[PDB]
């Protein structure tokens, strides 16, 4: 490699990289750095004593919790699949090493890890792009880019669909490298008011992001919704078009913020006063902290300029094809919500001074509205009364619904501006969606996000069991005692098939009782006790109340059915709807035109998504968050390890393996008659009376099936300790034999000295002797 | 035993008061009744029945010899002890032999154990078998 | 099954351990096993107690006729072979060169399996004359040969 700006961007090894013995070098656990490099000093069984290389200190550590260190031969590697040791300790290393040096990418084997910078990096430039263009994953250093190429490459020549699902925690890098993958794939395959299809595709983020993203402690720009953009290519491998598909907007945020969070960015920028010539178009007063719906949490995200992100937003509309009409409408309806929020009011209307702004914006009447919001209608057709709450939360629902109905318009609208009918042949659809989140308290909100992931966790697993079969044959074994996967469909069925809680909360919303036991029971009586996953709540940290409990891939999660019916349908004053439905605003009217619960709508949104992905040859990018504080170049010891345990570190009920070598150097003591690497092990089992199905003897390693290994470990430990006893009885029996002649002679000794004395007495007791002595002069 | 005989004879005479060249029933009940507590009658009678014919000197050393016929020497003895002196200290800390003798070999019975230590030579816990042997069998006094 | 004389070697021996607690025609159960080692065996403690062993001297007394069977018992039991021992000790030799530190050896013998009083260890280490080097390690191979070698080579 020669080098323009591959520098603090890609590998960088001639200006940095310039004593090791894998017998004393190893990693021990460290409460501070996760693990720590140290040297082994002494042994005493399960008490391997060592000196901490670093601070040169001393401590004891179980021979087990110690982990092998990789020779310096693999420092800052680029395919941790190559390292000698791909274990839990060494992986944390090779990544932190790279991370501190600003390489922010790594291919641990068939993956593409990506520790978040939290700093702007110079590695996405056109120069760098082209230096990555067309190149094989190996002739070029790790980098998101080539992750996308190999897709296009394969798409073109392998003629199929490609998918790059980027998944990480929150604030990791997902909704970031997702953009780079579109922006790249578009720098390379270009085709040629309204801007360029290229420009549009790209520009269509500040909008979607403007309405669907907000501040979360974890992340200033958290993506409150899922996204799945496809990118089709023409019969000449050119961008023929793209189509978006957002999943599960967080309706609830529109009116509430946990402290330390903000509402969807826009709202805040709308009061930014970026385009003053609009304050009066929306009736807004450039002040965020003045509208109850957006000022509940923090009002500003450090390093996120609203005024600008506003101007940039607007611009974006221009380029998507939006008009001055459509555009401004968007804003208006958005602006309105702020006010829908201010309508003050047991008590009924307290002033109407603002409720009017809402009246004007949505292009309908102050009277009709302000009226229906208190005295609405409905087989019988009546009029009802609503109180202090039967109205406030009635407004809450108004806004949310609007913002929601709106968002969908925004996507749908955007999918129109890039619907060009150029001929389509294969697509490269990136997918940026959140992940299995399990809060202290979990509801319908969470069951969704998660259920969604459940199906995704089966896609990955389906695809991993595939390469499995590809390791099963190279080192040539067919080993099909496949029997598996059921446990993942288990939770999957219980969540989407007909009789699952997911059609119940859907038909139990048709049934006109709609009360929370009418459902918080329907399930029970249908799945309570009748499942392995579904179970009554458990019993721990600071968790809230939870009704049924799911056995998700990531684990068991408690769920609260309180108010799901409502959360599932859309409880707006059907009264106001039609009031809106018939309006003088092209949007509002459209927004409320002439099934669809939040979930039979997801049922498909998702059934659809999968059917796409399963038509692709996937590519995974695992984003990892380095630390809470968010400063670039830092590593939260644990935090990382944690993540590294939930993706691909290498599993779920598959047969384990061992290079034939190491099987000898570990389990030979088990079948002791041997003295060739692979034949040594090749024997042991046979003699160990091993049932032949429990294993297969491929050429590089041995594949075992369950705890067959664990059964060995267990056997080993039982044996190792018997020998030890045996060697001890040998020491024991040796002594008893050393001290055996002294044992025999003494018996002669204690016979001379009893008999004699036992005579010498008789004699002192002999009448004659007595006499004799009396006479002894 | 050559010159032990020099004594037997000595004893015989100082014993044979009437010096009836023979040790008589009245010959004992005399010399005894002369020094210490003399024996009874059957006591005496059993002393004579212990000798085939009249008590001439011969018949005298004869009854004695049998009574010393199966004793091991002062070596086969003094060394039979030392086998337990590991240290070559000329002593068996008391309790050791006390237990050796009683709860091992052919277990020494109570009174059998009592008379053997009645006068045995004991010091600072130790036990001088060296002396105790030179007493049990033989040397040092008369 | 045993040969007459084998039974004679038991006959001879037994009549010594009987002697030591008292010639009474019986042997303390505690010593029952300790008696089998005098016949070139090395039945682990779990074995001896398995046939009639005892942990405290003075709980049960055993006559010959009874003894013998208990012996045939402690025979069919597994004895260690050089390899085993080696393949066991080897599981403590990291360097691989084959040296097992001093303290460790003491540990193994006095911590693992059926343990040993520091004495025996300290004894068996004198008898066989095991020697640690300047660094302080002994080759287990050499030690293992001696323990199996017997006190009288
Ligand atoms: N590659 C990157 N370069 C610079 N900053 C990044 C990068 N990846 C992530 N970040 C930082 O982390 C924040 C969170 O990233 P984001 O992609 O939005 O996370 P996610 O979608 O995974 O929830 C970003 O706002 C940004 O500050
Ligand atoms: C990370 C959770 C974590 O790291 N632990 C586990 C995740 C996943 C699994 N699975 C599967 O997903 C399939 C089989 C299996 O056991 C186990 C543990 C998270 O928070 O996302
Ligand atoms: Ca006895
Ligand atoms: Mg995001
Ligand atoms: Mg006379």
């Amino acid at each position: 490699f020669s080098d323009p700006d591959f520098q603090y961007l890609a590998v960088d090894r001639k200006k940095l990289m310039k004593a090791f013995d894998g017998k004393k070098n190893c990693w021990v656990p460290d409460e501070k750095e996760g693990f720590a490099s140290a040297e082994i000093q002494s042994s005493k069984g399960d008490e391997i004593t060592v000196k901490i290389v670093a601070d040169s200190s001393t401590r004891t550590v179980k021979k087990d919790d110690i982990q092998s260190m990789n020779p310096p031969k693999f420092e800052k590697l680029e395919d941790m699949a190559n390292m000698t040791y791909l274990n839990e300790a060494s992986v944390l290393y090779n990544l932190r090493s790279r991370y501190t040096s600003g390489l922010i990418y790594t291919y641990s084997g068939l993956f593409c890890i990506a520790v978040n910078p939290y700093r702007r990096l110079p590695i996405y430039t056109d120069s760098v792009i082209a230096k990555y263009r067309g190149k094989r994953k190996t002739e070029i250093p790790p980098h998101l880019f080539s992750v996308a190429d190999n897709a296009y490459q394969n798409m073109v020549t392998d003629r199929e669909n490609q998918s790059c699902l980027i998944t990480g925690e929150s604030g990791a890098g997902k909704t970031e490298n997702t953009k780079k993958v579109i922006m790249y794939l578009a720098k390379v395959a270009c085709a040629v008011k309204e801007g360029s299809l290229e420009d549009q595709i790209i520009q269509a983020n500040p909008v979607l992001e403007a309405y669907g993203n907000a501040k979360t402690t974890r992340n200033n720009n958290s993506s409150r919704f899922g996204k799945f953009i496809r990118i089709h290519f023409g019969p000449t491998g050119k961008i023929a078009g793209a189509d978006i598909e957002t999943y599960l907007l967080e309706k609830s945020r529109v009116t509430y913020q946990q402290s330390a969070e903000r509402n969807y960015h826009i709202f805040y920028q709308i009061c930014s006063n970026a385009i003053p010539e609009l304050n009066d178009v929306m009736l807004v007063t450039p002040d965020s902290g003045l509208y109850s719906f957006i000022n509940q949490g923090c009002l500003t995200v450090d390093n996120i300029d609203d005024v600008e992100e506003f101007k940039l937003c607007d611009e974006a509309f221009d380029i998507l094809g939006f008009t001055k009409e459509e555009k401004q409408s968007m804003f208006k309806c958005t602006a309105s919500i702020l006010h829908m929020g201010e309508m003050k009011f047991q008590a009924e209307s307290d002033g109407t001074a603002e409720a009017e702004k809402v009246a004007f914006l949505c292009g309908i009447n102050a009277g009709d509205l302000l009226k229906a919001l208190l005295k609405p209608k409905v087989t019988e057709m009546v009029t009802k009364g609503q109180n202090m709450n039967q109205v406030v939360n009635s407004v809450g629902a108004l806004a949310k619904s609007l913002y929601d109905r709106m968002f969908n318009w925004l996507v749908r609208r955007v999918n129109k501006t890039l619907d060009t009918k150029a001929k389509r042949n294969y697509y490269i659809g990136v997918l940026d969606i959140a992940g299995f989140e399990i809060f202290d308290f979990n509801s319908f909100e969470q069951l969704c996000i998660n259920y969604t992931n459940e199906r995704l966790q089966q896609f990955f697993n389906h695809h991993m069991f595939i390469l499995e079969q590809e390791e099963y044959k190279k080192e040539g074994i067919a080993w099909e005692f496949i029997d598996f996967g059921m446990d993942l469909q288990m939770c999957i069925d219980l969540i989407e098939k007909p009789m699952g809680i997911l059609s119940i909360l859907e038909e139990e919303c048709m049934f006109p009782k709609a009360d929370d036991k009418s459902f918080q029971d329907k399930l029970y009586q249908n799945h309570m006790g009748k499942n392995r996953m579904f179970t009554k709540p458990g019993k721990r940290p600071n968790q809230g109340p939870a009704h049924f409990e799911l056995h998700h891939y990531a684990g068991n999660v408690p769920y609260s059915i309180t108010g799901w019916l409502e959360k599932n349908k859309d409880p707006i004053n059907e009264n106001v709807v039609a009031l809106l439905g018939a309006s003088k605003e092209p949007l509002v009217a459209e927004l409320f035109k002439a099934f669809q619960t939040i979930s039979a709508v997801h049922r498909e949104s998702l059934n659809k998504l999968m059917k796409n992905l399963y038509s692709t040859h996937p590519h995974f990018v695992r984003c990892i968050i380095p630390n809470e504080l968010k400063q670039p170049g830092l590593v939260d010891a644990e935090l990382v390890l944690h993540q590294l345990q939930c993706n691909g570190v290498l599993r779920k009920g598959f047969p384990s393996r061992l290079i034939y070598s190491e099987f000898k150097q570990r389990y030979s003591i088990l079948a002791p008659n041997a003295i060739d690497g692979k034949t040594v092990s090749e024997k042991i089992l046979a003699g160990l009376q091993m049932d032949p199905a429990e294993y297969r003897l491929g050429t590089t390693k041995v594949f075992f099936k369950a705890g067959v290994l664990g059964n060995l470990e267990e056997m080993r430990d039982e044996r190792l300790s018997k020998i030890i006893s045996m060697f001890q009885a040998h020491i024991r029996g040796y002594l008893i034999r050393k001290a055996y002649k002294k044992l025999q002679d003494q018996r002669i000794g204690l016979s001379v000295i009893q008999r004699n004395i036992r005579k010498w007495l008789v004699l002192r007791n002999w009448q004659w002797w007595k006499l004799y002595s009396k006479v002894k002069p | 035993p050559q010159k032990q005989i020099q004594e037997m004879k000595e004893a015989f005479s100082m014993i044979d008061v009437d010096r009836d060249g023979f040790v008589s029933k009245e010959d004992i009940k005399a010399i005894s009744e002369q020094l210490g507590r003399a024996p009874d009658d059957k006591e005496l009678t059993a002393m004579l029945k212990e000798a085939p014919g009249p008590l001439n000197f011969t018949m005298f050393l004869s009854i004695f010899s049998d009574k010393l016929s199966g004793t091991d020497s002062e070596e086969t003895i003094r060394n039979a002890f030392a086998m337990f002196d590991e240290q070559e200290t000329k002593k068996l800390n008391i309790e050791y032999i006390k237990d050796l003798l009683e709860n091992m070999g052919d277990n020494f019975n109570k009174d059998e154990m009592r008379m053997t230590f009645k006068e045995a030579p004991v010091e600072g816990g130790k036990f001088d078998y060296v002396k105790f042997t030179a007493m049990i069998k033989g040397s040092g006094e008369e | 099954k045993l040969s007459q004389d084998e039974i004679d070697d038991l006959k001879d021996v037994f009549e010594l351990f009987d002697f030591w607690d008292g010639r009474d025609g019986a042997v303390d159960a505690f010593k029952l096993g300790d008696v089998c080692r005098c016949l070139g065996i090395n039945p682990r403690n779990e074995d001896v107690f398995a046939v009639g062993g005892t942990h405290k001297m003075g709980e049960k007394s055993l006559p010959f006729e009874e003894f013998l069977p208990a012996y045939e018992g402690l025979m069919d039991c597994e004895q260690g072979t050089f390899a085993d021992y080696m393949e066991a000790f080897k599981t403590f030799d990291r360097e691989g060169q084959g040296f097992i530190s001093g303290a460790e050896l003491r540990h193994v013998l006095t911590a693992l399996g059926e343990r040993l009083s520091d004495e025996d260890v300290d004894e068996i280490i004198k008898l066989t004359d095991l020697q640690e080097d300047l660094e302080g390690n002994v080759k287990y191979e050499d030690f293992v040969k001696k323990v199996m070698a017997g006190p009288y080579p």
